[PDB]
RNA sequence: GGGAGACUUGAGUGCAGAAGAGGAGAGUGGAAUUCCAUGUGUAGCGGUGAAAUGCGUAGAUAUAUGGAGGAACACCAGUGGCGAAGGCGGCUCUCUGGUCUGUAACUGACGCUGAGGCUCGAAAGCGUGGGGAGCAAACAGGAUUAGAUACCCUGGUAGUCCACGCCGUAAACGAUGAGUGCUAAGUGUUGGAGGGUUUCCGCCCUUCAGUGCUGCAGCAAACGCAUUAAGCACUCCGCCUGGGGA
C-alpha cells in the first residue's frame, strides 16, 4: 500500500525527503518481503510471484551489503531497528 | 474509422446493447477490428463488454 | 555494463572511421583526453575538442581523411584489457608496423607513444596500438 | 493430519495414525456419557450371530443429537472431541439456554461457531434444516429418513450427500454411495460433510491394533473343513472348486444381489449404485 | 476503497411487494457486511437474449456499491444471490 | 590496487501515468459431444478406394423436449500481448509478480557476470485419493497383404482432468548465454510521452520500449545475419577438439 510505504519512508528517512537510501529502501523491501511471504504461504503454487519475492530478497541483500561496506555503524543500527540477521 | 474514438467515449458499458450491436454481426459473432475499423485497445474492451453482455443475456450467444 | 571505457573509445573511433564519419563524441576522461591528444599530435586525427557538461564532460574528435577520402587510421587495437593487463619493460616496448603505426603507453612519465617511451628508456602499460 | 511411524519395529513398520490435531480436549461430558457393553456379536440367545467381533477396548457411549430439533436457540461449538464409537469426531456444543449436546463434526467446523437449526437457519456448515429449505446442489450430511426420527444417512467420516432437485413432496438426493433417491421433504439434514476426512487413509499396521478396535481374526473358508464351510476340505491348497464362491451358509459371494426384490423403497430409489 | 457494480435479474413473475422486500434484503446484506451502497435502482424489465431458468423476460436491477477489497460484502451477496430463487442471474464488476 | 573525499550519467528509490491469455484461489456462462428418459416415425444407420466388423424391427439412424456429467473455451484472434523459460486464450471477484513511459525529488557505483548451490521446468511416467464426456497407447474385431504383431474401419483399458507429492527429460530451437557501448536507411504493428495543426476525431513531426519484413557498411565456407548482428569492441559464465565404440 502506498500509504504504508510512505509512513515507512518517513520513519526510516535519513533526512527530510530522503526517499532513496539504504535504510529507506531496505525497510520498504523488508515490509514487502513480509507481506509477500504471507501471500506465498497462502498460495504455495504462486511460483511466478515467488520469483519476484526472491528478486526483492536479492535486491535487499545487495543494499544491505552496500550499507555494511559503507558505514558499518549505520548497518548495525538498521538491522537492529528492522530485526534482521 | 474507429467508431469508438470518433464518438470519443473511453468507457464501454456492457449494458449499452445499442453500442455493442454495431460491433457484432447477425448470428451474434464478434466482428474483426480489421473489418470494423477499430483499434486494438478498443477491440479488447469491446470483446470484454460483449462477453459480459452475452453472459448477462443482453446479447445472444448464437443466432 | 561498460567495463573498458578505453576500449569503448577505441571501438567508437574504429566504427566512425569505418563508415567515414566526420566527427564522433565520447564521454570524457583523463586517459581518453591523453589518447586523443596523442592521436592529434601524431596526425591520426584531424582535431580534438572538449565540452564541459554536468556529468563528466564530452570529448569530440574530428577525423582525418586524406586525398580521395583515404582513411588515415587503418585500425586500432586494445592491448591491455581489464581481463588481462599488459605491461612491457623498456626494452620490450613494441614497434607498430616497424614504426609506421604507434603504441600508446601509460608510464610514470605519463601517457606517451612507444617512440617517446623507448627514448626515455622506461616501460609501462601498453594501452593501445594504432595504425 | 496423518502421521507415519518410523519402522522402529516390524509391528510399527508401515503404520500410520491420525495426529488428532483437530481434537481440542480429551474430557468427555459426564452428563452425556452413557454405559455400553461389548455384545461381541452375540444376540439375546447368546449365539454368535455376527462373526469377527468381540474383545477390544472398553467404550462409553456419547449421546449424539442426530435429531437437531432444538430450533429455538443457537448452539456454540465448544469442543471437538474423539468418539470411540464412530469414525467421525463429535462436537460438544452449548445451547444459549444452557442445554449441552453433542453433534457429528462437519468438515470445517471450528470452536465458537454458532450453529442453528430450523427452516430459517442460514445455509452454513453445521446448521440443520428441513430438506425442503436446502437449495439444490447443497452438500449435506446427517439426513433423516423419517421426520423427527433423526439423521440416519451420511454419518461416517468424510461422507457427504448432494441435493439434486425437488419433486412433489420429495427431494432428490445423491448419497455417498452414488445412489440417487427421493427422500421426504420434511426430513432434516446438516449442511456440510462429515469431518475427519482422513480416517480412510490410516494404515492399521499390526493385528493387535485390530484386536483393540474389536475385530477378531477372520478365517478363510478355503482352509476350513467340509462340514464347516462349503470351501472347506481338499488336499493341499485348492481353488473354489464350485460353480461360484459362497458364504459359510451357501450364499454366493461375488455379484449376487441380496436386496429384497419387493422392497417398498424401490419406488423412491431413482438410480442404484452398489 | 473499491467500487463495484452489481447487476442482477429478478424473475419476471415476482410480485411488487416481493420485489421491494428482495431489494431491501440484499441492500441490507451489503450494508451489514461493511459495504456502502451508493445507489440501488431497478434498471429495466427486458426480454432476455435467450431463455434463463425457463424465463425469457427479467427485471434487471443495478446496485452501485463501494467497499474495501478485504470486506466480504461482495462474497456474501454472491453466495446469497446464488442460493436465492428470485434472482435468475447476477454479475459484479469493478468500476472506475 | 589501498585509504581519505567529491559527482551523477550506470543502478535503485521517490512522484505521475500505460497495457497485458503473467501467476494462484474461489465461483460462474453458452455452443457442442456422449449418455439417460419420453414423444413422432420406419428400415436402415455407420463406414471405406471398395468392403466388412459394428449399431437397428427388443424400433435404430433421424427429429423434438428435458435431465446428468466431464472436458475445452467458436466469433474476438492479429509474426497481437504477457512471462526468465516451460507456457499463458470463456466471464467474474480476492490475493499477487513483473514490464514499460514520463518527472528529476531522493541515495551516490550500491553495478555485470556468476562455478558450487537453490528454485521453476512441455509431454509422457510414478504414488495416494477423486473424476471420467470426447479422444486414445495397450487390447479386441473387420479389412489390406505374399505376410500386416501397421497404415484404413468398428470398439476400447491406462492415460488424458482435479488435489497433493515425486520425476527433471524434449528439435526444452531464434538448433544464436548474459551485460554494456558504437555502426546507413526504408516500411508495418503493439504500449506510452511531447509538440504543430486539427472544433474534437483525426492528421504531421519527434521520441521511448517491444515485435515483424526489406536492405547498406561489415561479417560469412556458403546458406545468410545486418540497431531484435551471426558487424565493430570489453567483462564473466557454459561448452568443443575426427567418426564409431557410446
Ligand atoms: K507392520
Ligand atoms: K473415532
Ligand atoms: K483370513
Ligand atoms: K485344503
Ligand atoms: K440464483
Ligand atoms: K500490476
Ligand atoms: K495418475
Ligand atoms: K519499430
Ligand atoms: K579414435
Ligand atoms: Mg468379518
Ligand atoms: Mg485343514
Ligand atoms: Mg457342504
Ligand atoms: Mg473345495
Ligand atoms: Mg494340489
Ligand atoms: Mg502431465
Ligand atoms: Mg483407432
Ligand atoms: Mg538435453
Ligand atoms: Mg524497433
Amino acid at each position: 500500500s502506498q500509504e504504508r510505504k510512505n509512513e515507512i519512508i518517513k520513519e526510516y528517512a535519513r533526512h527530510e525527503g530522503d526517499t532513496g537510501s539504504p535504510e529507506v529502501q531496505i525497510a520498504v523491501l523488508t515490509e514487502d518481503i513480509n507481506q509477500l511471504n504471507e501471500h506465498a504461504r497462502t498460495h504455495k503454487k504462486d511460483h511466478h510471484s515467488y520469483r519476484g519475492l526472491m528478486k526483492k530478497i536479492g535486491h535487499r541483500r545487495n543494499l544491505l551489503a552496500y550499507l555494511r561496506k559503507t558505514d558499518i555503524q549505520r548497518y548495525r543500527e538498521l538491522i537492529q531497528r528492522l530485526g534482521l540477521r | 474509422v474507429d467508431y469508438i474514438a470518433a464518438n470519443h467515449i473511453e468507457y464501454i458499458d456492457y449494458k449499452d446493447t445499442e453500442l455493442l450491436k454495431r460491433f457484432i454481426s447477425e448470428r451474434g459473432k464478434i466482428l474483426p477490428r480489421r473489418v470494423t475499423g477499430t483499434g486494438a485497445k478498443n477491440q479488447r474492451k469491446l470483446t470484454i463488454a460483449i462477453k459480459r453482455a452475452r453472459i448477462m443475456g443482453l446479447l445472444p450467444f448464437v443466432s | 555494463v561498460m567495463t573498458d571505457p578505453i576500449a569503448d573509445f577505441l571501438t567508437r573511433i574504429r566504427n566512425a572511421n569505418m563508415v567515414k564519419h566526420e566527427t564522433l563524441e565520447v564521454p570524457a576522461s583523463k586517459i581518453k583526453r591523453d589518447i586523443a591528444e596523442i592521436l592529434k599530435r601524431e596526425g591520426f586525427i584531424r582535431d580534438v575538442e572538449y565540452i564541459e557538461d554536468d556529468k563528466q564532460g564530452v570529448i569530440r574528435v574530428f577525423l582525418k581523411y586524406g586525398k580521395n577520402e583515404e582513411r588515415v587510421i587503418t585500425n586500432l587495437k586494445r592491448i591491455s584489457k581489464p581481463g588481462l593487463r599488459a605491461y612491457v619493460k623498456a626494452d620490450e616496448v613494441p614497434k607498430v608496423l616497424n614504426g609506421l603505426g604507434i603504441a600508446i603507453i601509460s608510464t610514470s612519465e605519463g601517457v606517451i607513444t612507444d617512440k617517446e617511451a623507448r627514448a626515455k628508456n622506461i616501460g609501462g602499460e601498453v594501452i593501445a596500438y594504432v595504425w | 493430519a496423518i502421521k507415519k511411524y518410523k519402522p522402529t519395529t516390524n509391528g510399527r513398520r508401515n503404520m500410520t495414525s491420525s495426529d488428532f490435531a483437530e481434537i481440542t480436549t480429551s474430557t468427555p461430558e459426564k452428563s452425556l456419557l452413557q454405559p455400553l457393553k461389548n455384545n461381541a456379536g452375540r444376540n439375546n440367545n447368546g449365539r454368535i450371530t455376527v462373526r469377527h467381533q468381540g474383545g477390544g477396548h472398553k467404550r462409553q457411549y456419547r449421546v449424539i443429537d442426530f435429531k437437531r430439533n432444538k430450533d429455538n436457540v443457537a448452539a456454540v461449538v465448544k469442543t471437538i472431541e474423539y468418539d470411540p464409537n464412530r469414525s467421525a469426531n463429535i462436537a460438544l456444543v452449548h445451547y444459549e439456554d444452557g442445554v449441552k449436546a453433542y453433534i457429528l463434526a462437519p468438515k470445517g467446523l471450528e470452536v465458537g461457531m454458532r450453529l442453528v437449526s430450523g427452516p430459517e437457519a442460514d445455509i452454513k456448515v453445521g446448521n440443520a434444516l428441513p430438506l425442503e429449505n436446502i437449495p439444490v446442489g447443497t452438500v449435506i450430511h446427517n439426513i433423516e429418513m423419517k421426520p423427527g426420527k433423526g439423521g440416519q444417512l451420511i454419518r461416517s467420516a468424510g461422507t457427504s450427500a448432494q441435493v439434486l432437485g425437488k419433486e412433489g413432496k420429495y427431494v432428490l438426493i445423491r448419497l455417498n454411495s452414488g445412489e440417487v433417491r427421493m427422500i421426504l421433504a420434511t426430513c432434516r439434514a446438516t449442511i456440510g460433510s462429515v469431518g475427519n476426512e482422513q480416517h480412510e487413509l490410516i494404515n492399521i499396521g499390526k493385528a493387535g491394533r485390530s484386536r483393540w478396535m474389536r475385530k477378531r481374526p477372520t478365517v478363510r473358508g478355503s482352509v476350513m473343513n467340509p462340514n464347516d464351510h462349503p470351501h472347506g476340505g481338499g488336499e493341499g491348497k485348492t481353488p473354489i472348486g464350485r460353480k461360484a464362491p459362497v458364504s459359510p451358509w451357501g450364499q454366493p459371494a461375488i455379484g449376487y444381489k441380496t436386496r429384497n426384490k419387493k422392497a417398498k423403497s424401490d419406488k423412491l430409489i431413482v438410480r442404484r449404485r452398489t | 476503497d473499491t467500487k463495484y457494480e452489481i447487476m442482477y435479474i429478478i424473475r419476471p413473475n415476482i410480485d411488487e411487494e416481493a420485489k421491494t422486500a428482495l431489494v431491501e434484503r440484499f441492500d441490507t446484506i451489503l450494508k451489514d457486511n461493511g459495504a456502502e451502497v451508493i445507489e440501488s435502482k431497478d434498471w429495466e424489465k427486458r426480454r432476455l437474449a435467450y431463455e434463463m431458468n425457463g424465463f425469457r423476460e427479467g427485471i434487471y436491477h443495478i446496485v452501485n456499491v463501494t467497499s474495501p477489497s478485504t470486506a466480504g460484502a461482495i462474497n456474501e451477496f454472491d453466495r446469497l444471490a446464488k442460493i436465492n430463487d428470485d434472482i435468475i442471474r447476477h454479475m459484479i464488476v469493478k468500476v472506475e
